[PDB]
């Protein structure tokens, strides 16, 4: 069981890296989509105001 | 001189034979259990690595 835990430590490190990658990817994708939509809406608002 | 003493000694020697056979069986069982535990541990570590 000690040897199994020795391997499980590295396995958990890899799992943590994968989880961080997935979470940051999802968050950045949603944030960038919303930001692009807001920028387009703002430019349209400027033109409509003119 | 008496036959009953001979019968009792025959029963004693048969019990000694049974004792020897039981000892050998117990030793075989213990060795099998040890090997099974070693194989199980190696398999679990390999699963962790995979």
């Amino acid at each position: 069981q000690s040897e199994a835990e020795k391997a499980r430590k590295e396995l958990l490190e890899l799992e943590a890296l994968s989880m961080a990658v997935e979470s940051t990817g999802t968050a950045k994708a949603e944030a960038e989509s919303r930001a692009e939509a807001a920028r387009i809406e703002g430019e349209g608002s400027v033109l409509q105001a003119k | 001189v008496d036959q009953r003493t001979r019968d009792a000694l025959q029963r004693s020697v048969q019990l000694a034979i049974e004792i020897t056979t039981n000892s050998q069986e117990a030793a075989a069982k213990h060795e099998a259990q040890r090997l099974e535990q070693e194989a199980r541990g190696r398999l679990e570590r390999q699963k962790i690595l995979d």
